[PDB]
């Protein structure tokens, strides 16, 4: 017999002790080496309830990533709480590695294996593991990058779809590469490339899936209504540099319905900023100009963060806008099938 | 103790834009969404949108799209509301609100325990229009042995208010002056009535005195039985 | 899109009595009740259907039957009167005004109808006025009939405050038509139903004839 519980997890990784890359260094001291032969026990005739939106594993990972970023991506100047902090800010080696989260003695992680599991409610096919899969602590807004894919159908995730204040996570079943590049020889200017044939077909499937959740209403996408640049644009870190990419073209209603002309390569305008709003929760940070040469990162778009327009209208359509900003949601998108329980 | 304190009331014209502020205190400002709700008598409370201070993320009510803007200043813990292209329909008391449940890890937005004191905003034309005054005639035959009703219909004026007296205030008994109604035209209308002995209809003169200060209008109208 | 239908529009009650306010929803979920006193910000009374907010006495209770949520306020005090709203997410009901009523014997209204004045008819519009004078209780229904056809959307009503002396109410109803529409019909009737009347009473006039 067991029961739902919360405890202090430990992390595991395949970090290299010789590596100067920031995630490797952190993991060397914070984590233990992974298990060569992991043990998964499928629980027969067992039905468990889950809730990805109230999973405290997310809280611990959040603390870890903040700790990672604070101790590794130090600004030249930190503007926070009326004060000003000037530090050394050397260029770093930056590339997220997979981090496993595991339970100590007396505790075990339960894993939901239902292929269409939406994040909350009962799960029929449950297994028992010590550690989660390898999760890369990728910090981004609007688009979830380099994450896991849904096994079968596209899955809509929300604590409550009828509540316009709750975040919506669209979990894709097919990756769509995003190829972002800052060329060699304005040094702050950059761009991301996406195959519009692949993206629009996926986006069409997203609208159809959303139709199933909102009574066959017309599904419409719009740009963000407002907010800081970190959320009104696709914000992410590539090779230590903070990227801001305009996603207006990524959500083209014209291409997902008269559907002729947008069948090619989509190029999003990006800019590398040295003055940023920190996601860690404080204020503004200042960094050195970008490194020289070719700055490039090819990522998998594996998820989308959305917010739905509220209001006492009466139309037969729902409007969705690229969301994000709550980085805890990023971890929720990978930790959704896990929950900690205590043995007796 | 959680507090929300709002800026002062405003008078606006059609076409103007308005900006109001809501200063928060007593809690961690960036942990909870701030909402804007407006109240107008005779209408449903209307949610205009929420704003999350962390990144300034917003969600605007669909029927206000393109007209409204919500921002915040993190240092002063103040939320700001802007509404453009004002019309008469925007006349209301504007409130900022916050949910009852809010922690550093979780919140529920919609149980509004906390309200600002409200910011009244009136949107109206500078123009004024004096009332038309029509008699509400007694009746046909003088039914000696009963009481008769007569009055004045005070129609199509703007803005409020008009007042009505009878016989320069000498007649008060049985006088009823009704609260005005707002018509489809955007102009106001009301009636004032008085019940009098039917046997007095051929002896005593009945005059309603209509006053409308905004248009500098004072009208006297004698109400007498129709001759037929 | 959540449809909240609140009823009734107005409650006229005396201190010590009970107010019963209901809200019908098109969607289940957490429903809240708010109180707004005159010249004051709204106040959270009940949330999650039946949970009392802080400072709210147990005279306030929320209940639910099917899609119908009810706020019941027992032993009404002065501080209880005002307008009440139900709420689900961003949606609010139309509100229920609870106002103080002083009790007295039932009194049927005296009903008068006023044809348009010849002076107004020169302007192109026709206003027909029906007066309901000195009645109690406040609850009354007025219907307009033009050539025995029920009218909808072309009338406006107004009610006086309860009289300080005789504790009665009076009501004015105005039917507004174009001059062209007015001269199209003959019988202009206004029908009054009230507890003080054994049967609905109709006052009418025929156009043209005196
Ligand atoms: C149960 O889950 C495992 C692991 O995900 C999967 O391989 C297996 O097919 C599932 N079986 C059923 C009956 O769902
Ligand atoms: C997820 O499935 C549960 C169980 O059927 C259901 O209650 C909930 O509404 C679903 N959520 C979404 C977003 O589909
Ligand atoms: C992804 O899911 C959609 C339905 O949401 C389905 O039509 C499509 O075939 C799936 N693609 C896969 C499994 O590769
Ligand atoms: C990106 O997706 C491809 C196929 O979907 C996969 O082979 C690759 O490992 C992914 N990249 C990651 C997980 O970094
Ligand atoms: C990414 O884009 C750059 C420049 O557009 C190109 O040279 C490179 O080959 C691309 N990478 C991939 C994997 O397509
Ligand atoms: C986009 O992807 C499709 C396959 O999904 C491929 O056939 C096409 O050549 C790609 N477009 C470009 C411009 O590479
Ligand atoms: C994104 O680009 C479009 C180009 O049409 C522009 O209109 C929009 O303002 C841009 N958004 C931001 C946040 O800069
Ligand atoms: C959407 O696609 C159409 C046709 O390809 C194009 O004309 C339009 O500019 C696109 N919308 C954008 C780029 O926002
Ligand atoms: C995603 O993973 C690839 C290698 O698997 C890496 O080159 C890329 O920078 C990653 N993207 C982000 C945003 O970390
Ligand atoms: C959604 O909200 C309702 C109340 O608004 C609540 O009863 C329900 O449990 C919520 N659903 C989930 C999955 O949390």
């Amino acid at each position: 017999v067991w029961k739902d519980a919360d405890t202090t997890l430990f992390c595991a990784s395949d970090a290299k002790a010789h590596e100067t890359e920031v995630h490797n260094v952190w993991a060397t001291h914070a984590c233990v080496p992974t298990d060569p032969n992991p043990q998964e026990i499928h629980l027969e005739n067992v039905t468990e309830n889950f809730n990805m939106w109230k999973n405290n594993m997310v809280e611990q990972m959040q603390e870890d990533v903040i700790s990672l970023w604070d101790q590794s991506l130090q600004p030249c100047v930190k503007l926070t709480g009326g004060s000003v902090i000037k530090q050394a800010c050397p260029k770093i080696s930056f590339d997220p590695i997979p981090i496993h989260y595991c339970t100590p003695a007396g505790y075990v992680i339960l894993k939901c294996n239902d292929k269409n599991f939406n994040g909350t409610g009962p799960c029929k096919n449950v297994s028992s593991v010590q550690c989660t899969h390898g999760i890369k602590p990728v910090v981004s807004t609007q688009l979830l990058l380099n994450g896991s894919l849904a096994e079968e159908e596209i899955i809509i995730r929300s604590e409550n779809l009828t509540n316009n204040a709750k975040t919506i996570i669209v979990h894709l079943n097919k990756s769509v590469e995003i190829n972002c590049t800052r060329p060699s020889n304005d040094i702050r200017k950059a761009y991301c490339e996406i195959n519009g044939t692949k993206w629009n077909k996926v986006l069409k499937q997203v609208t159809e899936k959303l139709k199933e959740h909102f009574n066959n209403k017309t599904i419409i996408f719009q740009p963000p209504s407002g907010g800081d640049l970190e959320i009104t644009m696709h914000h992410f870190n590539c090779r230590g540099e903070f990227f801001y990419c305009n996603t207006t073209q990524l959500f083209n209603n014209t291409c997902i319905g008269t559907m002729k002309g947008c069948n090619g390569t989509i190029t999003l305008p990006c800019k590398i900023k040295q003055i940023i709003n920190m996601w860690q929760g404080t204020g503004q940070a200042m960094y050195a100009p970008p490194i020289d040469g070719k700055i490039n990162c090819v990522s998998n778009i594996t998820g989308i963060l959305l917010t739905r327009d509220g209001g006492a209208n009466n139309t037969s359509n729902e409007t969705f806008r690229p969301g994000g900003g709550n980085i805890k949601d990023n971890w929720r998108s990978e930790l959704y099938k896990y929950k900690v329980v205590q043995i007796e | 103790q959680v507090r929300l304190s709002q800026s002062g009331g405003q008078m606006k014209k059609p076409g103007d834009s308005m900006r109001i502020s809501c200063r928060a205190s007593g809690y961690e400002f960036q942990n909870c969404p701030i909402n804007w709700i407006r109240l107008a008598p005779g209408k449903r409370p209307e949610w205009m949108g929420w704003m999350k201070p962390r990144w300034g993320a917003v969600n605007y009510a669909r029927q206000l799209q393109g007209r409204v803007t919500m921002t915040r200043d993190m240092y002063s813990e103040t939320a700001f509301l802007e509404l453009r292209s004002l019309t008469s329909d925007d006349t209301a008391v504007y409130f900022c609100t916050r949910g009852k449940y809010c922690t550093a890890r979780d919140y529920y937005n919609w149980d509004f325990e906390h309200w600002g004191q409200g910011t009244p905003v009136t949107v109206s034309s500078a123009s004024t229009k004096g009332p038309s005054v029509f008699p509400l005639a007694p009746s046909s035959k003088s039914t000696s042995g009963g009481t008769a009703a007569l009055g004045c219909l005070v129609k199509d004026y703007f803005p409020e208010p008009v007042t009505v007296s009878w016989n320069s205030g000498a007649l008060t008994s049985g006088v009823h002056t009704f609260p005005a109604v707002l018509q489809s035209s955007g102009l106001y209308s009301l009636s004032s009535v008085v019940t009098v002995p039917s046997s007095s209809l051929g002896t005593q003169t009945y005059i309603c005195n209509v006053n409308h200060k905004p248009s500098n209008t004072k009208v006297d109208k004698k109400v007498e039985p129709k001759s037929c | 899109e959540i449809v909240l239908t609140q009823s009734p529009g107005t409650l006229s009650l005396s201190p010590g009595e009970t107010a019963i306010i209901s809200c019908r929803t098109s969607q289940y979920g957490s429903l809240a009740w708010y109180q707004q006193r005159p010249g004051q910000a709204p106040r959270l009374v009940i949330y999650s259907g039946s949970t009392r907010a802080a400072g709210i006495p147990d005279r306030f209770s929320g209940s639910r039957w099917g899609p119908d949520y009810n706020l019941t306020i027992s032993n009404l005090e002065s501080g209880d009167f005002g307008v009440y709203y139900c709420q689900q997410y961003e949606f609010f009901g139309q509100g229920t005004k609870v106002q103080v009523d002083i009790k007295r014997t039932v009194a049927a209204p005296s009903v008068f109808i006023f044809p348009p004045s010849d002076e107004q008819l020169k302007s192109g519009t026709a206003s027909v006025v029906c007066l309901l004078n000195n009645f109690y209780p406040r609850e009354a229904k007025v219907q307009w009939k033009v050539d025995n056809a029920l009218q909808s959307g072309n009338s406006q009503e107004s009610v006086t405050e309860q009289d300080s002396k005789d504790s009665t109410y009076s009501l004015s109803s105005t039917l507004t038509l174009s001059k062209a529409d007015y001269e199209k019909h003959k019988v202009y009737a206004c029908e009054v139903t009230h507890q003080g009347l054994s049967s609905p009473v109709t006052k009418s006039f025929n156009r043209g004839e005196c």
